[PDB]
C-alpha cells in the first residue's frame, strides 16, 4: 500500500509545485504592469515639478 | 527603479536651477537697495540696537 501512496503523494506535491509556479508568474506580470505605471507617474511628476 | 531615479535627477536638477536664479535675483535687488538704505545714520541706529539688545 505504501508503494502506491508514495506515487499519490508525489503527484499531489507536483500539483502544488505547478500551482506555486503559476502564482509566481502572476505576481511577476502584475509587478511589471505596476512599475510601468510608476514610471509614467514619475514622468508626470517631473512635468508638475 | 533606476529609470525612475534618472527621471528624478532630471527633475531635481531643473528645480535647483530655479531656486538658484530666484535667490540670485532677490540678492541683486537687495544689493541695489542697500546703496540707499545703508547710510551712516541707519548703520548707527542698527549698531545701537544690536549692542544694547541683550
Amino acid at each position: 500500500i505504501a508503494a502506491q501512496k508514495q506515487k499519490v503523494v508525489e503527484k499531489e506535491a507536483e500539483t502544488e509545485r505547478k500551482k506555486a509556479l503559476i502564482e509566481a508568474e502572476k505576481v511577476a506580470q502584475v509587478a511589471e504592469i505596476t512599475y510601468g505605471q510608476k514610471v509614467m507617474e514619475k514622468e508626470t511628476e517631473k512635468k508638475i515639478s | 527603479e533606476k529609470r525612475i531615479s534618472e527621471i528624478e535627477d532630471a527633475a531635481f536638477l531643473a528645480r535647483e536651477k530655479a531656486k538658484a536664479d530666484a535667490e540670485y535675483y532677490a540678492a541683486h535687488k537687495y544689493a541695489t537697495s542697500n546703496k540707499h538704505k545703508l547710510t551712516p545714520e541707519y548703520l548707527e541706529l542698527k549698531k545701537y540696537q544690536a549692542i544694547a539688545s541683550n
